[PDB]
DNA sequence: TCAATATCCACCTGCAGATTCTACCAAAAGTGTATTTGGAAACTGCTCCATCAAAAGGCATGTTCAGCTGAATTCAGCTGAACATGCCTTTTGATGGAGCAGTTTCCAAATACACTTTTGGTAGAATCTGCAGGTGGATATTGAT
DNA sequence: ATCAATATCCACCTGCAGATTCTACCAAAAGTGTATTTGGAAACTGCTCCATCAAAAGGCATGTTCAGCTGAATTCAGCTGAACATGCCTTTTGATGGAGCAGTTTCCAAATACACTTTTGGTAGAATCTGCAGGTGGATATTGAT
């Protein structure tokens, strides 16, 4: 027994991608490459999201990753901040800025 | 209902071993898995039909990386896409 | 007795309301506003409370940064203080 | 109801966003914005809500409907 | 090679609504652009409003919703009119 | 086998209800499409068409032109509203732009 | 008689209703295809054009930086200024959200 | 057999030509600077929008940029382009 | 620069409660075969594309110079911030129940395809025709008298 | 309370490049007939939400005081617009040659199609541990008087 996966050194399932572009609506036919560079592709991002965001929580002396972490380890990314320019992240609040001229002296 | 959180679970685990994930974060995560899906899926779904090709292969799956990504997350999906490839073609 | 000078609580307050997270708008009057609009479209409607959540949770963050924009309108107009004209000299640049 | 969109939460709101100093007409102005803003979303939201043909406005139809204004929105899926 | 095109409706309805007006080539390509756009804009939209629900067929339900949420107010309104009655007509 | 009569001249439309049924089949939207679905669409598509060149012809008459032209389909869709706001990202080639001129820019 | 002479800002007026008032292209063609070339080129070498696709870039470019500067005009005008700066053109584009 | 190389044509974006594009704009007056800073905008624009197009034309294994390619990149920065789909 | 305050910020501990762990079980994924088929390779027919050429005039460039704009400054009216009081709205916690979602079964009705004809749509060819420029005279507007 | 000095409209005119109509073949709808899906109408059921009641806490509305910001008024020195001469280079039209799209045929590597069996992910309580609710005290900043 082996899943596509373990094949393809991935945690993100092949098989549930594949399935989900067949279903899609997306072509007549999907090649069995597609779901594993997508998966691939998947994994990735949210490797280097988790990333940060578990850098972000351990400098919060936390052990868990809470929306706000995610939303300082992307914004604070300039490409995770691009990919992600119209999105909100529910009770992730803004970065930590105030116009300079606002301060005193 | 199905999600990615097992998956995403899994992944934190590899990058940080000892760090845990709230609910409303996992929901995050699930929501971001899922907008990507659709933004490279749609984008690759547009490539195949503009080419009158009625499969979506990874080239496309490729070629919408670099259209959807930015600069060096982009180089690295990429990378990413194609070394899963050639692993599991192996 | 002690008295701090107009614009160190409201810059303390900044700092306060930006290293945190929680929604600032009210429940029940958001909820109240909600159902409320939404009878104009159709009726008898109801309401999942995640529904309402998710209206809330957009609606601030959108309020958030039309107030950013609103912010820097108003600093180019070479002021500390948001009036009316920034929030629609913002709205307009949008495209809403 | 409008109203119960008090003037200490838009002070919040701009706090949030940066704002250091007030004008008083800001407030009905805000509120003004904020009313449209619902009217665009509920509008939209309701429309998917009525073509599942249900009567109950759930959380899904909220984010179809912010996602086709552009103002996708995490973690209520 | 042979290009399909909605140029002969276009004009249709051109002749129409103004039976003594012509129009450039390039106004004619803008028409055809615009069409293409709004097919897919409310092809799109029905698909997906298909797929939230869990349907595997696209009906006149989906066009219409699709229509409601794309088009605005009176816009929406009057294509509505337009499409209920085609189908109606239609069928019968 | 009867004569032939087309699903347009049916549903009563001169935009092309095959074609349309066509394109909805092979653009991978849903595996199956209602009968209703590309009348409706064809229906939908040519109100939308007649809306623009009504309004665009009717800038091209006060123009004292015959023939549209790509500018009077700028002049109808910016100076109507609900145009606008459907085709607010849209880019009108050779369209120009509305004559606007800022009042304190004029002279004082 | 000294020859005659209008006040600054007259004939920038008559230039504004002219320009809104047609719809030709504003950059020389020429120089506009030379620039798309070159940046192409950049991407993938031993490129060829449809002219068509250059006629659609300026197009696209042209009603793009028009729209710019309607935006950067009223930047510039809500700081009461009269004269556009790039201070405007940095304001409107990050509102916009391009910046 | 091969043209000249391209070089420097952001200049190529005269003044008078900026100062007609601003007028469309209803700018009347134009500080010294703008010329120069509306040459680096117009330059990311291209290349934003050129690389997109350019990614469709190797898509299709083609090396010739079609208008469609164009319209598609456009389409797909949100810059939305009718007219040239024939 | 300074006493005299007020406010953050880190750190602490007791536990309520979010999170992680477990184990059951439909539902996906995997698998073993068996058949099709999309599209890539491989000529190849011809569009368009690239580059150059001449010439003519439209437009870019540099120059001069002064009007008027933007920037810098002054000042005080009155607006918006800060703070103290006390009322009431919202928050939080229950209870009851009906009004929606969500589900199964089963056939009538709707759709999917393939086959077989027909006809509306297309590509040039043959015709038709605005309108682009070209001319010129009234009307409007502008800046200095 | 006007004249010159320009720019802008407004009508008229006609040839031709661009639009429209005409022709006739044929791709793609339409008609027809089987094969498959599916829409819901009837009939149940656990739950979500709505309606109503209630206490109480903290958030907001209000009144007072005043600091300081915004807007007006003023002043000036350069910058940017207007006008003009030069001559470059864009535009226009066409030639020349071929790179590179498309069109057609051919045939397998790759993808779809079934019939079943494993494997897995979703779910909801148990078990496990982490934020957090407040409280302390030390760091950090602020204020007004010098
Ligand atoms: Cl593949
Ligand atoms: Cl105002
Ligand atoms: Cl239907
Ligand atoms: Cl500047
Ligand atoms: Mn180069
Ligand atoms: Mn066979
Ligand atoms: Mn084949
Ligand atoms: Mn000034
Ligand atoms: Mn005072
Ligand atoms: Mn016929
Ligand atoms: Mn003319
Ligand atoms: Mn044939
Ligand atoms: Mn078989
Ligand atoms: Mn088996
Ligand atoms: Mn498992
Ligand atoms: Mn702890
Ligand atoms: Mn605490």
């Amino acid at each position: 027994a082996k899943t596509r996966s373990s094949r393809a050194g991935l945690q993100f399932p092949v098989g549930r991608v594949h399935r989900l572009l067949r279903k899609g609506n997306y072509s007549e036919r999907v090649g069995a490459g597609a779901p594993v560079y997508l998966a691939a592709v998947l994994e990735y991002l949210t490797a280097e999201i988790l990333e940060l965001a578990g850098n972000a929580a351990r400098d919060n002396k936390k052990t868990r990753i809470i929306p706000r972490h995610l939303q300082l380890a992307i914004r604070n990314d300039e490409e995770l901040n691009k990919l992600l320019g119209r999105v909100t992240i529910a009770q992730g609040g803004v970065l930590p800025n105030i116009q300079a001229v606002l301060l005193p002296k | 209902k199905e999600s990615y959180s097992i998956y995403v679970y899994k992944v934190l685990k590899q990058v940080h071993p000892d760090t845990g994930i709230s609910s409303k974060a996992m929901g995050i995560m699930n929501s971001f898995v899922n907008d990507i899906f659709e933004r490279i899926a749609g984008e690759a779904s547009r490539l195949a039909h503009y080419n009158k090709r009625s499969t979506i292969t990874s080239r496309e799956i490729q070629t919408a990386v670099r259209l959807l990504l930015p600069g060096e997350l982009a180089k690295h999906a990429v990378s990413e896409g194609t070394k899963a490839v050639t692993k599991y073609t192996s | 007795p002690h008295r701090y000078r107009p614009g160190t609580v409201a810059l303390r307050e900044i700092r306060r309301y930006q290293k945190s997270t929680e929604l600032l708008i009210r429940k029940l009057p958001f909820q109240r506003l909600v159902r409320e609009i939404a009878q104009d479209f159709k009726t008898d409607l109801r309401f999942q409370s995640a529904a309402i959540g998710a209206l809330q949770e957009a609606s601030e963050a959108y309020l958030v940064g039309l107030f950013e924009d609103t912010n820097l309108c108003a600093i180019h107009a070479k002021r500390v203080t948001i009036m009316p004209k920034d929030i629609q000299l913002a709205r307009r640049i949008r495209g809403e | 109801n409008i109203q119960g969109i008090t003037k200490p939460a838009i002070r919040r709101l701009a706090r949030r966003g940066g704002v250091k100093r007030i004008s008083g007409l800001i407030y009905e102005e805000t509120r003004g914005v904020l009313k449209v803003f619902l009217e665009n979303v509920i509008r939209d939201a309701v429309t998917y809500t009525e073509h599942a043909k249900r009567k109950t406005v759930t959380a899904m139809d909220v984010v179809y409907a912010l996602k086709r204004q552009g103002r996708t929105l995490y973690g209520f899926g």
